[PDB]
DNA sequence: ATCGGATGTATATATCTGACACGTGCCTGGAGACTAGGGAGTAATCCCCTTGGCGGTTAAAACGCGGGGGACAGCGCGTACGTGCGTTTAAGCGGTGCTAGAGCTGTCTACGACCAATTGAGCGGCCTCGGCACCGGGATTCTCGA
DNA sequence: TCGAGAATCCCGGTGCCGAGGCCGCTCAATTGGTCGTAGACAGCTCTAGCACCGCTTAAACGCACGTACGCGCTGTCCCCCGCGTTTTAACCGCCAAGGGGATTACTCCCTAGTCTCCAGGCACGTGTCAGATATATACATCCGAT
């Protein structure tokens, strides 16, 4: 039986924003559940959206509207214009 | 002429009573649409939902106005102020 | 004394008239008088009384000032106030508009009138939602008319249309409905702007406490309500009693309607007619039931113990309401079936069982009345318990359920003996000649309403007497409103001696009318300080003939036993009536 | 086609009636600063509803904002509304 | 027939297939679009990379090298936008945020 | 071969079958079991009985035949488990329960 | 296009259990919404719970759980009895 | 297994640490049993809800997971137990 | 004359001490038995993961300290220093959880 | 003190009108009936983790207490806020009229589901050295009587 | 106001254990294929929202007037904070022993999926009646004066 995670991720990016600094697991831990968590949040909203309009299948622009929803503020426009910029060299490739 | 004071406590039994929405409609109305253009701009509400947002407005200051008024009771003022209903929606964490 | 400030009054008084554009000569300065109905008036003639009342009307705006007319029903008021319209518009070339204003029912009978007598006239008329009124209104907009017809109810809805528009002359009917000033119509009339000259009627004037009088007269001229406390002068002193309320209205009685004797008239069908062939006038009395004594005797306590004295207090006592809370009832019976005691704990019902029988033979139609609505159950399963033919009518019944119960009570073979009523509930208009027995019930404010239960019955075409038995219990607060009333029997029977020098500008009628009343005060004054069948055969007995078959139904009655009054023991009856009661 | 610009209609919500919801809600005396405080919590409050309702619309590609949209952004705040359809 | 991720075609760090998965067995709806896995992976690493960064900092502040949950937990809540979203979540070894009323400082 | 529907079948008011078909429909699980959208259903009856009740005998308490929303608000916040159930439910028309702080009134 | 709703249902149970009652038509929407709500919250919670325990499928027990869940206090010992005996009686007949 | 007045293990000292923490500065003297009286409902109700998540699973454990799951029903979102 | 501090003073050394660290303020087997305790009730006889208590302990201060908080917001609010019962039972009143 | 005027209040009226109820007809979503199979259920064996029992160490809780600073209650005052009346204006409503745009429908077609094969990344074991706890010791600073 | 003493930080040293870096290595990735169908998109209709007018009229507003309350102060009283010494009860370390989970392979039947085949539910209808409002009759309340 393995569990799995993203602490290998989580790390991954740590080691791109500060390349020297470690993380204490108990703090992987909570970056873990955390991550789990904004994914329940975004999914959940994608479903009661593509149930309202009676679409069937989960979008990118779903998923681009509900963050509009959940994130607050700027982290929206940028949260926003991240993913589009991935989509884009995501296809462009 | 009344004891000051005596023709509100008429109004609180008068008000509580009947369900009627106690904000002018057109203004109302005004408002939300200037609001509305900040967002997105050339839009159409149904009449509906406008009484959506009015209802929940009404129904939301209300309640607000409630605990207020618990505020200032518990100060031993019976007159609510700004900074009583600043704490109110400070312990609900409205804001 | 007051007769100088009045005439003070007779001078300043006219003087706010002529603003507006003894007594008896300043108000009748203006004498027109013309002997015949008018030529466009067609579909008959009226009578002397009732042309001579026409001429009054005249003679009022001859003189250019409001009025009244008290006349009783069915003196032909409508037709008059045909003839004095009709009589305006050709011999006075007036046309222009006119504004009529009836109850709901009536109007089907004025409209009637109209189409007899008046073919010469527009009559516009009012029903059956916006639409017809949306044809009907702006075709009046147009300015086209000549009589505006209209119930209560659309002055308020189209109070906008009509108020809008100037008018000529302002007929209410029904007119009492003015008594309280607070009534939004009142007020209305003077947001309706104004007609140049206001009209009303009445059936009866109304309560001695008299803003009838002030709200009426008050309303008849501006003048008069700029008058209302130089009304209080003698409204605060008719309202000892010898020097002060009678040998002051040895004239006072006159010197009010002395003064206004000109612009108010009456008659009396048995001045006029007088072919009403009789009816008698009796009252009884009865005992408290038991079960109505015990607890009920002592709601004072009970006030406290729940609502309100008068109504659900008070009459419930009264054998009116038995366990209308209905755990009485329930003390008696779960399943509200048929037995004793039920039904026995009234005088009301128990006496109707004892009583009624002996009509059943002799087969006399009865009529009974009622104000809370609720005692007609009882009563009717008292009377299917007897298995008697009845008919009532709630408010309920509309009206060509009226109709209906009308034709088939009135049709000749009916063999509905009793018929049920609740008297303002429905009274409205209604002509019952077919009924040989009235039977009042309860309290009845004021009695100008049983002065209309009684007109449902006796008015001309009745052949039989007409028996009257008012209802009433021995130890009963109902006595208490019923000596009110009765007292209010006597000052309104001066207002109907004020309706009397007033009705026939006559001298020796209205001074024999004086000593009449003042007489009857001394009687009646002097007069206020078991089931017997013998008894009430005699007071059913229209001849010895009537105790003939009353007293064989006094021979089988005699040997046969009558189920009676008094319910006595039970005692958690008691104790829970106490819970109950006090519930 | 009007050129459309909106400006202090949050003076639309006037002293009589704020008095009156102080009323339901059981006020007694007011101090006569609220009347400045409700305007500003209102406005907040139907920014945001606002807010989310447009966004479900632009989302459902519709120039109209229906009674359905909002239900759903009060739904999404946390504050359930019934009686406008579901 | 050589396979490349495609969580390096959109050059993202966190595992798009895992995420199509996770999207399928969870019954989010009926059928996954293909660029949303995308879309939705670059969200989380933009955020996993806000907080990140900011708990670094502040434990660099502290002169530590290794971020502890007390770091996280100042890196949110002093921020505003996390604070606001992050509300109602509660950190484990979290301690609170340096704070004292006015006027309970004596004076 | 005459068909009976299941709501009667358990003697139900509510439309088992209608249930039945939400469930799958909205992507709840991957299978619906058998007894649930009876159990379901039940359950829905019972609750909407309660509140139709309350709100009957209130409006009854008003002498008004028809029941309108003022009354279905007084029977929930009257009551108190659905209050519980309700409290951040808003019902539009709903007004406010009667309620007076005891030191404002006058003495 | 038919829209759906538990209208007639809610009519139904009104006249079981006050046969005199009329309900006035917003004060149905009401009801109507109301419903849909519950079924919502109770459906939802059987989901959540199904993923944990790594159940596919709801099934009864499930909703007997979410119930006692959301239900506070004694509607849910009450509803509970009642749901048990409805699907008592399905199966039985 | 019988264990009762176990609530006075919330002591007066504690209840003063966690009012410091808070930034209270002078407590009153009553407060010591509003707060066993508020944290003891608290519990109840999560105890509550774990528990039966627990017997939903038929288990005779209640692990970090079912608590996690409990706060997360009653809108009180915990990180780090997973 | 040994020497004191202000009374007050030493509080405000508290707080600047707590409002640092992490630590859980809480007893661990003394508020296990009260997990143990309340648990009896709903079933008997169960068994708890250690970690499980730890996040009981977690939630529970993690939630006393903002009902604390809050609390003191309310007696500032008042013109006192000083919490009272009065205070909280208006601060659960206002957030509406009970 | 009365007491007057405005407010409820118990039964009853008269009507007015728009909104609810019963309905007739129609359509498709639900029931009946059958089949496949996979999720579910149940023995069976294993062992990781909870619980109990222990004997120590001591930090921390309990208890006492003098004292002091906060609570709290009084209160004189002056002033902003209730009331209300007279004047104004903008809401409410009914009307007209136009049309942007909601909502539905027929084809389409890209495209996501499914599957079989391929294969490399991601996860369990398994070390290690250094980041970090911790201690003691002087440096500093911060409170509290002058 | 400086001065003393307790509080607290700093630095340097020490000792450890887990953050993390690798190594196999199973299997869930990815490629590479069809195919059935969601949904895009013209494309059409009509409806519901916008605009505008003119109208009663019920509000909103401005305002002067007075007094109830917010508040600042004060002084009385005391209940809580700052520090003893006492007592214990948590903690930590240690152990064993066993249940309860987890895994594992096995059987089987409940649900899905189709296929017909209706009658239950929905949409439009034309009606009656419940609320609406005005009226009739008392008395009782209340309140803000006397």
């Amino acid at each position: 039986t393995r569990k799995e995670s993203y602490a290998i991720y989580v790390y991954k990016v740590l080691k791109q924003v500060h390349p020297d600094t470690g993380i204490s697991s108990k703090a992987m831990s909570i970056m873990n559940s955390f991550v789990n968590d904004v994914f329940e949040r975004i999914a959940g909203e994608a479903s009661r959206l593509a149930h309202y309009n009676k679409r069937s299948t989960i979008t990118s622009r779903e998923i681009q509207t509900a963050v509009r929803l959940l994130l607050p503020g700027e982290l929206a426009k940028h949260a926003v214009s991240e993913g589009t910029k991935a989509v884009t060299k995501y296809t462009s490739a | 002429r009344y004891r000051p004071g005596t023709v509100a406590l008429r109004e609180i039994r008068r008000y509580q009573k009947s369900t009627e929405l106690l904000i002018r409609k057109l203004p109302f109305q005004r408002l939300v649409r200037e609001i509305a253009q900040d967002f997105k701009t050339d839009l159409r509400f149904q009449s509906s939902a406008v009484m959506a947002l009015q209802e929940a407005s009404e129904a939301y200051l209300v309640g607000l106005f409630e605990d207020t008024n618990l505020c200032a009771i518990h100060a031993k003022r019976v007159t609510i102020m700004p900074k009583d209903i600043q704490l109110a929606r400070r312990i609900r964490g409205e804001r | 004394l007051l007769d100088q400030t009045k005439d003070t009054r007779i001078t300043h008084l006219l003087r706010q008239t002529n603003a507006f554009l003894d007594y008896y000569n300043v108000a009748h300065r203006i004498k027109e008088d013309i002997k015949k109905q008018p030529s466009i008036l067609v579909g008959g003639t009226l009578k002397d009384y009732q042309i001579k009342g026409l001429q009054w009307m005249v003679s009022l705006f001859n003189n250019h000032l409001n009025g009244i007319l008290a006349d009783e029903m069915g003196l032909g008021k409508t037709i008059q106030t045909i003839s004095l319209l009709t009589y305006l518009y050709e011999m006075k070339n007036i046309r222009g508009p006119y504004l009529v204003i009836v109850p709901l029912s009536t109007l089907s009978n004025w409209s009637s009138e109209f189409a007899k007598w008046a073919p010469t006239l527009r009559t516009i008329s009012f029903k059956g939602s916006p639409n017809e009124r949306k044809a009907k209104q702006a075709k009046i907009r147009a300015g086209e008319f000549d009589v505006v017809l209209t119930t209560f109810e659309y002055i308020i809805k189209e109070r906008a249309l009509l108020s809008k528009v100037k008018w000529v002359h302002m007929i209410i009917d029904e007119g009492h409905r003015m008594k309280n000033a607070q009534s939004k119509l009142s007020l209305t009339l003077n947001t309706h702007y104004h007609a140049d000259y206001r009209l009303i009627l009445t059936g009866t004037p109304l309560q001695n406490n008299l803003p009838e009088l002030w709200a009426l007269l008050n309303f008849v001229l501006p003048k008069i309500f700029n008058s209302v406390k130089s009304f209080d002068e003698w409204f605060n002193t008719p309202f000892d009693k010898i020097e002060l309320s009678e040998e002051e209205t040895l004239l006072v009685i006159r010197r009010l309607h002395k003064v206004l004797r000109p612009f108010l008239l009456r008659r009396l069908k048995k001045d006029v007619e007088k072919e009403l062939p009789d009816k008698v006038e009796k009252v009884v009395k009865c005992k408290m039931s038991a079960l109505q004594q015990i607890m009920y005797q002592q709601m004072l306590k009970y006030r406290r113990l729940r609502g309100f004295n008068n109504q659900i207090m008070q009459l419930k006592k009264i054998c009116n309401h038995p366990f209308v809370f209905e755990e009485v009832e329930d003390q008696i019976n779960p399943t509200r079936e048929t037995n004793d005691d039920i039904w026995r704990v009234a005088g009301k019902f128990e006496l109707l069982d004892r009583i009624l029988p002996k009509l059943k033979a002799t087969g006399h139609r009865v009529l009974i009345f009622f104000q809370m609505t609720q005692i007609m159950d009882i009563m009717e399963d008292f009377l299917r318990y007897i298995n008697i033919k009845y008919l009532r009518l709630d408010g309920h019944t509309k009206s060509d359920e009226r109709s209906e119960l009308l034709r088939l009570f009135n049709a000749p073979d009916s063999e509905y003996l009793c018929f049920i009523l609740s008297t303002r509930a429905g009274g409205l208009g209604l002509n019952l000649q077919t009924a040989d027995t009235v039977i009042i019930f309860d309290t009845d404010w004021n009695p100008h309403q049983d002065l209309q239960a009684q007109d449902r019955a006796h008015r001309i075409g009745q052949k039989n007497e007409v028996r009257i038995l008012r209802l009433i219990t021995t130890n009963s607060v109902e006595e208490v409103i019923l000596e009110r009333a009765y007292k209010k029997l006597d000052i309104d029977g001066k207002v109907i001696q004020a309706g009397k020098f007033d009705n026939k500008s006559t001298s020796e009628e209205q001074e024999a009318l004086l000593r009449s009343l003042l007489d009857a005060e001394e009687e009646r004054r002097k007069k206020r300080e078991e089931l017997k069948d013998s008894e009430i055969n005699e007071i059913l007995a229209r001849n010895d003939e009537e105790m003939a078959v009353l007293t064989r139904m006094d021979e089988d009655r005699s040997k046969k036993e009558e189920k009676s009054r008094l319910l006595e023991k039970k005692r958690e009856e008691s104790e829970s009536a106490a819970v109950y009661n006090g519930r | 086609r009007h050129r459309k610009v909106l400006r202090d209609n949050i003076q639309g919500i006037t002293k009589p009636a704020i008095r009156r919801l102080a009323r339901r809600g059981g006020v007694k005396r007011i101090s006569g600063l609220i009347y400045e405080e409700t305007r500003g919590v209102l406005k907040v409050f139907l920014e945001n509803v606002i807010r989310d309702a447009v966004t479900y619309t632009e989302h459902a590609k519709r120039k109209t904002v229906t009674a359905m949209d909002v239900v759903y952004a009060l739904k999404r705040q946390g504050r359930t509304l019934y009686g406008f359809g579901g | 027939a050589k396979a490349k991720t495609r969580s390096s075609r959109a050059g993202l760090q966190f595992p798009v297939g895992r995420v199509h998965r996770l999207l399928r067995k969870g019954n989010y709806a009926e059928r996954v679009g293909a660029g949303a896995p995308v879309y939705l992976a670059a969200v989380l690493e933009y955020l996993t990379a806000e907080i990140l960064e900011l708990a670094g900092n502040a434990a660099r502040d502290n002169k530590k090298t290794r971020i502890i949950p007390r770091h996280l937990q100042l890196a949110v809540r002093n921020d505003e936008e996390l604070n606001k979203l992050l509300g109602r979540v509660t950190i484990a070894q979290g301690g609170v945020l340096p704070n004292i009323q006015s006027v309970l400082l004596p004076k």
